[PDB]
RNA sequence: AGAAGACGGUCGAACUUGACUAUCUAGAGGAAGUAAAAGUCGUAACAAGGUUUCCGUAGGUGAACCUGCGGAAGGAUCAUU
RNA sequence: CCGCCGGGCAGCUUCCGGGAAACCAAAGUCUUUGGGUUCCGGGGGGAGUAUGGUUGCAAAGCUGAAACUUAAAGGAAUUGAC
RNA sequence: AUAUUAAAGUUGCUGCAGUUAAAAAGCUCGUAGUUGGAUCUUGGGAGCGGGCGUCCCCGCCGCCUCUCGGCGGGGCCCGAAGCGUUUACUUUGAAAAAAUUAGAGUGUUCAAAGCAGGCCCGAGCCGCCUGGAUACCGCAGCUAGGAAUAAUGGAAUAGGACC
RNA sequence: UACCUGGUUGAUCCUGCCAGUAGCAUAUGCUUGUCUCAAAGAUUAAGCCAUGCAUGUCUAAGUACGCACGGCCGGUACAGUGAAACUGCGAAUGGCUCAUUAAAUCAGUUAUGGUUCCUUUGGUCGCCACUUGGAUAACUGUGGUAAUUCUAGAGCUAAUACAUGCCGACGGGCGCUGACCCCCUUCGCGGGGGGGAUGCGUGCAUUUAUCAGUGGUGACUCUAGAUAACCUCGGGCCGAUCGCACGCCCCCCGUGGCGGCGACGACCAUUCGAACGUCUGCCCUAUCAACUUUCGAUGGUAGUCGCCGUGCCUACCAUGGUGACCACGGGUGACGGGGAAUCAGGGUUCGAUUCCGGAGAGGGAGCCUGAGAAACGGCUACCACAUCCAAGGAAGGCAGCAGGCGCGCA
RNA sequence: CCUCUGGCAUGUUGGAACAAUGUAGGUAAGGGAAGUCGGCAAGCCGGAUCCGUAACUUCGGGAUAAGGAUUGGCUCUAAGGGCUGGGUCGGUCGCGGCCGGCGCCUAGCAGCCGACUUAGAACUGGUGCGGACCAGGGGAAUCCGACUGUUUAAUUAAAACA
């Protein structure tokens, strides 16, 4: 129940919960052992990851997926695929000849990990590349912002 | 031949990727062992750079281990039981990573028996008048009694697990990746892991 | 491409080996070895093309296989060798002995150096390891695995290796106020003192430099390797310096040795 | 230790058969365009071009064309007490 | 009746300045060239044709080529002739 | 002969047209697009330097931090951090295959080329001296300065710091 | 060098084009004394191919009993040349062409903390061993077939080919086990301290599980360490190996130790790379506006495979994913780039073509060997072309270099 | 098409043969409309599931267009529903009630029942499987009448009437 909603269990790997043979009831006041690590790169490992009970394995803080390589910012648009989410990065391209600009739009697939609660769209998003973990899916989310705008 | 790379299929928009060359021996596949419970029955295969692969195609044994007791006795895998991946995978009797097989608790019981001086699986009085008195009658005294009372409550097994036992036989998860390294080695079911398991397989029996 | 090169254009070769257009169709392309390919100075390129030893490549062939030349004191039979950076060249029937320390244009001098000294060779550190059973190693520059090191030779450090042992004796430790001469892009072969080290994570690590003669430049980490506590080193260094003058003094001085000096 | 061989799987050429798509073409008869020309019929238009021309739209007529309605001034009136 | 102010429709007036000009206080502030932004043309003909697509009960509408042809077609203004 | 560039401000960003020469949708609404009024730290202060005072030039008034590290109590100010609200823009640096190009040097006899050459020297020196430069390398990425311009934030059913 | 002339008119000023003008290729015409450089079957037909050649290789140092030569020496195998043949390595580079291929290739940029890597270079390399087994080639000799760089049967005979497998090593050292034994205290059970025969393990690599946190990094489920086991069993591995040149020394006589190379391996680093990924960038086209999706489209979970990361593929769920900021589709007289040609400042056009990258060897597919190939001067099919046949069968790939045919302006 | 309940004696007769002609059924090598006024006659087609579907169009259709694939037996898997149940602790009154306090599955879980379908997989057979029965041949065109409807009881069903 709850977390187990696979057809497999769903553990993090890297804890052992199972040693037990003492006094103070069945098993400890938080229970299970939580692992997580930091990411680097000066980002907050956030509450939620290391208090929060989920799993999941593509999460930067509390799973095997490493963050390297470049940081990019967008801004998300849809959250409809499940643990991700698209963001869409805007930018101005040069054209020489006529001295001037067009905007160009990149909306690329990106992880969500579920230590991120009460993220809305239109929400100002760092994510740090990553090894490729789905077909079309590089970037976990890192940092959230949502401020542009709409309350907090 | 049964090639995997990302040429072959559709972009993220939607439309077809022309073929750029033709397959290689390296964007690659290879036909899958599915390996059964059996008598030993392993094929080597050279791989990219030389090395070995060595598939199982059917497999007896494996090295389980008892987690929280810390033994990991090599013991015959007596059946498989469950696959959360495919139900007839399960069917055949086919080895994989997490499959849920059986297999025979003797080892550890033994292990049990020796270390924590206690029988394990219950019986009214064939085991424990031969045996296990053997195991015992201290001549010694002093020493190993105190050891053997400092395996104190401590012993007190899980209650799931020690019915498995007096059965005979441990539900148990696969680690290795049999049709690559060869071996079935895995661990014991135990706790919350276990409880979900038995949960599960009593639902699919109905 | 079915598998690996066996090949080097001439023009696609390195321009620091001063090789030619009309001559042929190839330059010798390295062997596999301690350096990285863009890097070297090939044994036929440091005999028939720099000191003019041999004319040909037979002639630098039969040069070779006299066992006349000893790189780093140990004698290398392959031509295309790639000898490279704060190595030696020892020659022996004529007992000159070289180093290839770069000049500060960037194309390793012709640098003799005297048969003591010729012992010893400087090396940076790759990496620091811990092998099997909590044995430690070093790796130098010049792919040397070093096994138990001092317990404070960190990595981008510098060591000096005797050579007909092997093994390390005494370094110098990647610090402000060190000798510093660069082994990569633009500022190839300047030497100055540090000044500043600019840690950058998961980007590479800027290290600015200060020449002797006042002149400011940077580079990154990588290409930067030590020579000494801080003006005086810890090898000879080719006339010149690795001071770096600009096009324009530099022709002054052209112009002075000309005339006057005779 | 082990060859031929066979069940099943897999990739999968090739052929047969449709299916769509692009490019290329033959065709009675039809109906245009342009060009030559020392034809024929008239005179539509430019001068009020001898019924101001012109636009939209219908109908008609050997052909240009004509007529109806509502526009136009690019009119043959910047004006009419 | 006599003024002022705003914003309309226009008028006369001039070496404003434009413009091939007739003309225009806008058609001005343009080789001293850049306030903002839409639509749109690129010798004349073929042709607003053919073709597809679409709309329309129809009549037609929108969108819309090519081969081939051709040295001019066209604008304004002047002198004549009519 | 044909392809093609300049001529061609006859495709026009720089830089063309649209009353009559070809050309402004019949008219209005209208989303994407494009474009958007004004406004917030300034004079001044104090010195080094130039033509008692005036007019031009040059380092200073990145703030805060000491909750963090130290180049039984401390100072001293550097590593870290509230990183520059978040960019564009600009300047610097790093990184950039060579060949080509631009371009130093050099009497290939000249030149197009080439990368060499030149000396002392009666050769007795048994040799020597030097080259094989620099520049550029869109855009995007990276580095540290600057903060005019342009965006973009923060405290409004309330929230900033305080043994 | 930031340039204009002729042509509509009776004449004028314009709009406007046509025509001249100068570059650069491709061809072609006429012509041509000397010399230095120098492109050259890309355009059409990635159309077809006669002949010949274009990849082989030996040191002092892996096998020599051809008897093909010869020694100098016999008889203690061997001495020195040495064809052949086995062994090893190479044949994945180079060369050619540009058919395909339009975010693909490719370029700059970065990742591999998501992998492989022959070789090089440096680290590791504690009772047959006074050295084991049998097999085969060249050589010898019977052949078979019309015919091939076809091969069979019989004799032999080697190895660094192919196999098997030991001494070392310290009844000792450290983990568990522990027959037991000793000392102190206690009314005594007990409590504390010590010692200890006999057993099992007595690890580099492999796979799984647990424990604790030497050296590291913006960054660990890293590296190293401890426990439990497992062996990816002969087809896990090193465990423990063949050759050559000088030629020495033993508190000692027949033994035992010794340096200098070669070659060989398992693992780690290195190098050459390779391989996937990240960000940003490409010509025309709307008479291409919706495309993608249970035959993977976009995610999620567990597998499978793969060198590894990922719908790579399978199962089960979810219903996503791209689009006027031009997706999807079509076209290209499209390989990308470096670069080339014009040029005032802007641009316009070209880039088959000597460097880099890709792709391909008539067309499609499949694979063996191998570090590396989905190889084509490797094989297996099919198709399409074609060649001998004694008609049963057999062989084939110039977009290598010459050359031919054909196509064509070339 | 086969069966029970119920009902019959094969339709105004029997027997023996198994010739030709017939009536009614079948099957045919190779060819495949060459037959004939004319494909008349018969034959192909046929059910369902899953794909796939043109011209033209009154935009409704055309359409079962056309054109494909599958289908048995067996052994499994998955997916679809109902009913009832907690007011447990304390008190007191007669397993049941009443009161007060917790609980409050408020993601529900537990036990007990019951039709029937759909999808997928394994194996299997001399490739046989809508096995009998039932059960469309298609297309391209022209003429006429829009259509459905009606019509000559006993030679005309149409283009005629409506
Ligand atoms: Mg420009
Ligand atoms: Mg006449
Ligand atoms: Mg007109
Ligand atoms: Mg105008
Ligand atoms: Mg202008
Ligand atoms: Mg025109
Ligand atoms: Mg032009
Ligand atoms: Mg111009
Ligand atoms: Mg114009
Ligand atoms: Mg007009
Ligand atoms: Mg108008
Ligand atoms: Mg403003
Ligand atoms: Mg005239
Ligand atoms: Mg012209
Ligand atoms: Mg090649
Ligand atoms: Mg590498
Ligand atoms: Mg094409
Ligand atoms: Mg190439
Ligand atoms: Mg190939
Ligand atoms: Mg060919
Ligand atoms: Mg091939
Ligand atoms: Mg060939
Ligand atoms: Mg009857
Ligand atoms: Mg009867
Ligand atoms: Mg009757
Ligand atoms: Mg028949
Ligand atoms: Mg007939
Ligand atoms: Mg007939
Ligand atoms: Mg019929
Ligand atoms: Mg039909
Ligand atoms: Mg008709
Ligand atoms: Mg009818
Ligand atoms: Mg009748
Ligand atoms: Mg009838």
């Amino acid at each position: 129940a709850d977390i187990q909603t696979e057809r497999a269990y769903q553990k993090q790997p890297t804890i052992f919960q199972n040693k037990k043979r003492v006094l103070l009831g069945e098993t400890g006041k938080e229970k299970l052992p939580r692992y997580y690590k930091n990411i680097g790169l000066g980002f907050k490992t956030p509450k939620e990851a290391i208090e929060g009970t989920y799993i999941d394995k593509k999460c930067p803080f509390t799973g095997n997926v490493s963050i390297r390589g470049r940081i990019l910012s967008g801004v998300v648009t849809k959250m409809k695929m499940q643990r991700t989410i698209v963001i869409r990065r805007d930018y101005l391209h040069y054209i020489r000849k006529y001295n001037r600009f067009e905007k160009r739009h990149k909306n690329m697939s990106v992880h969500l990990s579920p230590c991120f609660r009460d993220v809305q769209i239109g929400d100002i998003v760092t994510v740090g590349e990553c090894r490729p973990l789905s077909k079309t899916v590089r970037f976990n989310v890192l940092k959230v912002t949502k401020a542009a705008g709409t309350k907090k | 031949g049964i090639s995997r790379d990302n040429w072959h299929k559709r972009r993220k928009t939607g439309g077809k990727r022309k073929p750029y060359h033709k397959k290689r021996k390296y964007e690659l596949g290879r036909p899958a062992a599915n390996t059964k419970i059996g008598p030993r029955r392993i094929h080597t295969v050279r791989v990219r750079g030389g090395n070995k692969k060595y598939r199982a195609l059917r497999l007896d044994v494996g090295n389980f281990s008892w987690g929280s007791e810390c033994c990991t006795r090599k013991t015959r895998i007596i059946d498989v039981v469950y696959n959360a991946s495919n139900n007839e995978l399960v069917r055949t009797k086919t080895l994989v990573k997490n499959c849920i097989v059986l297999i025979d608790s003797t080892p550890y019981r033994q292990w049990y028996e020796s270390h924590y001086a206690l029988p394990l699986g219950r019986k009214k009085g064939a085991k424990l008048t031969p045996e296990e008195e053997e195991i015992l009658n201290k001549k010694r005294s002093k020493k190993i009694q105190k050891k053997y009372d400092e395996r104190k409550k401590n012993a007190k097994i899980s209650s799931l697990l020690e019915e498995q036992f007096q059965q005979g036989k441990l539900l148990a998860c696969i680690a290795s990746r049999p049709g690559q390294c060869g071996r079935a080695d895995g661990y014991v079911l135990e706790g919350k892991e276990l409880e979900f398991y038995l949960r599960k397989i009593k639902a699919r029996k109905g | 491409a079915r598998g690996p090169k066996k090949h080097l254009k001439r023009v696609a070769a390195p321009k620091h080996w001063m090789l030619d257009k009309l001559t042929g169709v190839f330059a010798p392309r390295p062997s596999t070895g301690p350096h990285k390919l863009r890097e070297c100075l090939p044994l036929i390129i440091f005999l028939r093309n720099k000191l003019k030893y041999a004319l040909t490549g037979d002639e630098v062939k039969k040069i070779c296989m006299q066992r006349f030349i000893k790189i780093d004191g140990k004698v290398r039979a392959d031509i295309t060798y790639p000898a490279g950076f704060m190595d030696v060249i020892s020659i022996d029937k004529t007992g000159e002995n070289f180093r290839l320390i770069y000049d500060t244009k960037g194309r390793f001098a012709v640098h003799r150096i005297t048969p003591e000294e010729a012992k010893y060779k400087l090396c940076k550190v790759r990496k620091i390891f811990v092998g099997t059973k909590g044995i430690p190693h070093l790796v130098t520059h010049d792919a040397r695995t070093i096994r138990y090191p001092d317990p404070l030779i960190k990595m981008n450090d510098t060591i000096q290796i005797d050579l007909e042992t092997g093994k390390i004796t005494d370094f110098i430790k990647f610090d402000t106020g060190n000798l510093c001469m660069v082994t990569g892009g633009a500022n190839l072969g300047r030497i100055g003192v540090i000044t500043n080290r600019e840690r950058h994570p998961g980007s590479f690590d800027v290290v600015h430099v200060k020449d002797a003669n006042g002149n400011s430049f940077a580079t990154r980490l990588s290409n930067i390797f030590v020579i000494g506590k801080g003006n005086k080193p810890w090898i000879s260094l080719p006339r010149g310096k690795g001071i770096r003058l600009t096009i324009a003094e530099e022709r002054d001085k052209r112009l002075a040795a000309k005339q006057s000096s005779g």
